[PDB]
RNA sequence: AGUCGAUCCUAAGGGUCGGGGGAACCCCGACAGAUAGCGCGUUUCGCGCGUACUCCGAAAGGGAAUCGGGUUAAAAUUCCU
RNA sequence: GUUUAACAGCCUGCCCACCCUGGAAACGACUCAGUCGGAGGUAGGGUCCAGCGGCUGGAAGAGCACCGCACGUCGCGUGGUGUCCGGUGCGCCCCCGGCGGCCCUUGAAAAUCCGGAGGACCGAGUGCCGUCCACGCCCGGUCGUACUCAUAACCGCAUCAG
RNA sequence: UAACGUUAUUUUACUUAUUCCGUGAAUCGGAAGCGGGGCACUGCCCCUCUUUUUGGACCCAAGGCUUGCUUGCAGGCCGA
């Protein structure tokens, strides 16, 4: 008869993201004439740590195309980039790690990261540490390109979408065991209030479908409907299968 | 405490280009880089002109 | 017309100052905080007399709305005496008290005798 | 003299900063401008029924100029002229024993009065503005003029029609009679207007309008057609 | 009390214009938009910049400036020198 | 008990950082720990940075201690002497400097202030144009300020072992 | 399995309704010019928009032509 924890997540106010010390969103430059037709040079000024994010971020300074001022940007750092390196963004940029190129100019089999979904969205795919996308094939007829996402899914995107050559830096982070609850506490302290987690069978019936009973047990199949209403949809949602491979 | 009415000018200034902002070594590096890059730009331009004349 | 800025800015248009046909208030209001309203009465406690004798300072109970500049002006108008500095505080009873120190050119004792304290 | 020299600027991607240019076509316009332009675009794109489409075919420039030159000499009297006439009549009322005055010949304006004159077969020429909003006020007028066999024309500018009759705008104007010295040229203009509008009413009753796409899509369609023709050639 | 604080700044956040909802009390909150204005010279007009909140939010965060000596029954880095 | 405030000037110059000469294996220098050097060490000579460092003015006239004369009811009176010289430290409180360890944790913003790139524009010959220099002149609003802060001044129905 | 007609399911075309994305709405569509290349002979065809050894700087036009009148300077075109 009580709202369950998963339901209470949506309202927020204690489950909102912790973003006080973050350095701002990481994204490409806004797509403009120079990047659409030629190339624009930038210089990496700093590689910084973004709290709550495994991948490091790189500060890049560009010369504004038509204003007398500096154009400052914050890119997701690709492995191998360094302070003082020159970064080239555009259709005519060379195929080197760190450069941002339109997918039409990236040959098949290349390794890219922070791939745009819509032309000009400034990067949504393959952004986490150690992740990358692979260019599969190009379709000149309809101006679309096929890529392989980190999850293994194959997606078709317009060939005008941009991507950064190389893989995201910071790879191999998750292979290290934490060994203790304190490390997880520190990890999630900067992400959101999602830890520790209480098992549903440890609760009373009033606050979870798994609650209750003189023994700890679910008492009914943990696989639930895709259309099950909130508060009832707990456990393995719309599972096509369960158990080991 | 750096306010002009409170601190003498000599105390808050360095008599050199970019004085008080860039160190001496950084200023020297900037000057050398500017000169050499301009020289290489001239060299590239003259090389391109010579190649165009040859062809 | 040639526009060099993509952003549109509202053009500057002429504005006119108010020229009312009638005044909303028929006549200017009276000056409530005049010199007589500012200075209620001198304080004649033992501490006030000690201040008068020692520090050449007069103690007055003053309107709570009066500021130090108004107190100085009111003292000058009422008694024709310069003031070196005015210190003010609000007593626990809710009234304002002012310590008015006269310049060396003026004697506090003579001023107090003239006032009648 | 030898101290003056050229300082050319290399303008390009990554080159010298460009000078001030015309950005008018990229301006983020206010809401009113955007809506008033998109309304015109939408009217162009959609198919216009013949009854509304007939208002896009206005009088020719030369014919319109001639008609308005003729109309300028039949304007209604202004306020000052009316006051002068009234005071003169009052002054000469008793002294002159009310002398007879010739009936004035002026253009007629006002939708009520014009419709009444058309229905009574008194109008000899009907001038209809092409930009009446809402257009339901005059969309039926050509049909009424045709049914009554009254020559009618559609001209550009309700503001101009209003200026004829000393008003901000006029939905339509009518002429019931013309002076003797102007009858032959009025007959010429009437014949021209009848041939242009009244005789083409039946054919225009079935002609739809609109359906015009944008210039970029038009160019794309033209390129596709050219490719197809070249392949078939 | 010009010198100690509030007062100023902004933090988590709060309150809002417009817009969008709402029978309405009200809800979201700069997100549907001709922003506030800011500099130069002046016949006070002209020129040039101008990305929709110049509001609230810390007597422990940031921050313009005071020290001895003396003095009251009771005040002091505030009164006297 | 034998004291020396803010502030002004001069001096000094920690640990670092920086500059000039020079060119190093038989490698050297070096910390409690590290570390550094042909991307220029050791060495010699310098620049800068901190100071809650030193001296002087403030300032002995003040404060403190001691020794006296006097009114002896009301002189908040009157005078003298001294305030000096060294040591010591894994000592305690505070501040600072420079290294090292830790992070799937990297540990605010703004007001405000300083500096810099550029050089449109700008002045004269016995006066003009500038001037963040020194000295001189005037002003500085409003509110809080007593007291307790607790085995009786707050809460716990109290002058309550909480 | 088509002349006529009814019915149902798919495929596909357009963009202005509608929905979504980006921007401080800053070069979008067509064509033509400056340059480079093939052909054969004077025209056709195919291409580009100037920036890639360096942790520098880059704005507020130089120049040419043309008017007011002879310039305190000011007004136009190219440069763009
Ligand atoms: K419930
Ligand atoms: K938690
Ligand atoms: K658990
Ligand atoms: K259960
Ligand atoms: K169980
Ligand atoms: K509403
Ligand atoms: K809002
Ligand atoms: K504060
Ligand atoms: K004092
Ligand atoms: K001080
Ligand atoms: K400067
Ligand atoms: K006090
Ligand atoms: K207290
Ligand atoms: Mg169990
Ligand atoms: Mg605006
Ligand atoms: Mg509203
Ligand atoms: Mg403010
Ligand atoms: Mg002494
Ligand atoms: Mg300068
Ligand atoms: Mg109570």
């Amino acid at each position: 008869g009580r709202v369950i924890r998963a339901q209470r997540k949506g309202a927020g106010s204690v489950f909102k993201s912790h973003t006080h010390h973050r350095k701002g969103p990481a994204k490409f430059r806004s797509l403009d004439y120079g990047e659409r037709n030629g190339y624009l040079k930038g210089v990496v000024s700093e590689i910084i740590h973004d709290p709550g994010r495994g991948a490091p971020l790189a500060r890049v300074t560009f010369r504004h195309p038509f204003r007398y001022k500096h154009q400052k940007e914050l890119f997701v750092a690709a492995e191998g980039m360094y302070t003082g390196q020159f970064i080239y963004c555009g259709k005519k940029a060379n195929l080197m790690v760190g450069n941002v190129l339109a997918l039409r100019s990236i040959p098949e089999g290349a390794v890219v990261c922070n791939v745009e979904h819509k032309v000009g969205d400034r990067g949504v795919f393959a952004r986490c540490s150690g992740d990358y996308a692979i260019v599969i094939s190009h379709n000149p007829d309809n101006g679309t390109t096929r890529i392989k996402l980190p999850s293994g899914a194959k997606k078709i995107v317009p060939s005008g979408c941009r991507a950064m050559i190389g893989q995201v830096a910071g790879g191999g982070r998750t292979e290290k065991p934490m060994l203790k609850a304190g490390n997880a506490y520190h990890k999630y302290r900067v992400k959101r209030n999602c830890w520790p987690k209480v098992r549903g069978v440890a609760m009373n019936p009033v606050e979870h479908p798994h609650g209750g009973g003189n023994h700890q047990h679910i008492g009914h199949a943990s696989t639930v409907r895709r259309d099950a209403p909130p508060g009832q949809k707990v456990g393995l949602i719309a599972a096509r299968r369960t158990g080991r491979l | 405490e750096y306010k002009r009415s409170r601190l003498s000018r000599n105390r808050r200034t360095v008599n050199r280009a970019y004085g008080g902002v860039l160190s001496g070594s950084a200023v020297r590096e900037r000057i050398i880089r500017a000169f050499l890059v301009e020289e290489q730009k001239i060299v590239k331009k003259v090389l391109k002109i010579q190649k165009a004349k040859e062809k | 017309k040639i526009r060099t800025k993509v952003t549109f800015h509202r053009p500057k248009t002429l504005k006119k100052d108010r020229n009312p046909k009638y005044p909303r208030i028929s006549a200017p209001g009276r000056n409530k905080l005049d010199q007589y309203g500012i200075l209620k009465y001198p304080l004649t406690t033992e501490s006030a007399m000690k201040k008068i004798e020692d520090n050449n300072t007069l103690v007055f109970i003053v309107d709570i709305k009066a500021d130090k500049k108004k107190i100085k002006d009111a003292v000058k108008k009422m008694y024709d005496i310069q003031t070196k500095k005015v210190n003010t505080l609000i007593r626990p009873d809710g009234t304002k008290k002012a310590y008015v120190r006269l310049t060396p050119d003026y004697d506090a004792l003579d001023v107090a005798n003239k006032i009648g304290i | 003299n030898p101290l003056f020299e050229k300082r050319p600027k290399q303008f390009g991607i990554g080159g010298a900063l460009p000078p001030k240019k015309d950005l008018t076509r990229f301006v983020r316009w206010p809401q009113v401008v955007r809506i008033q332009r998109k309304r015109r675009i939408l009217k162009q794109r959609l198919k216009v029924p013949p009854s509304l489409n007939q208002f896009s075919k206005t009088l020719d420039k030369n014919l319109a100029t001639n008609l308005f030159k003729m109309l300028l000499k039949y304007r209604p009297e202004d306020k000052a002229a009316k006051k002068e006439r009234l005071l003169k009549r009052a002054q000469a009322e008793a002294e002159g024993k009310t002398p007879e005055t010739k009936k004035p010949i002026i253009v007629k304006y006002g939708l009520k009065h014009i419709t009444y004159l058309i229905e009574q077969n008194k109008a000899q020429l009907v001038v209809i503005a092409h930009d009446v909003d809402p257009i339901e006020l005059v969309v039926w007028l050509p049909a009424l003029c045709r049914k009554m066999e009254i020559p009618y024309c559609i001209v550009k500018g309700k503001a101009r029609l209003g200026s004829i009759v000393h008003k901000k705008t006029a939905s339509a104007l009518c002429l019931t009679t013309v002076k003797n010295e102007d009858k032959m040229e009025f007959s010429r203009i009437l014949e021209a207007i009848k041939a242009n509008f009244n005789d083409k009413y039946e054919e225009n009753r079935k002609k739809w309008g609109g359906g015009v796409m944008g210039s970029k899509s038009q160019a794309r369609t033209k390129a596709k057609e050219r490719v197809l023709a070249k392949e078939a050639a």
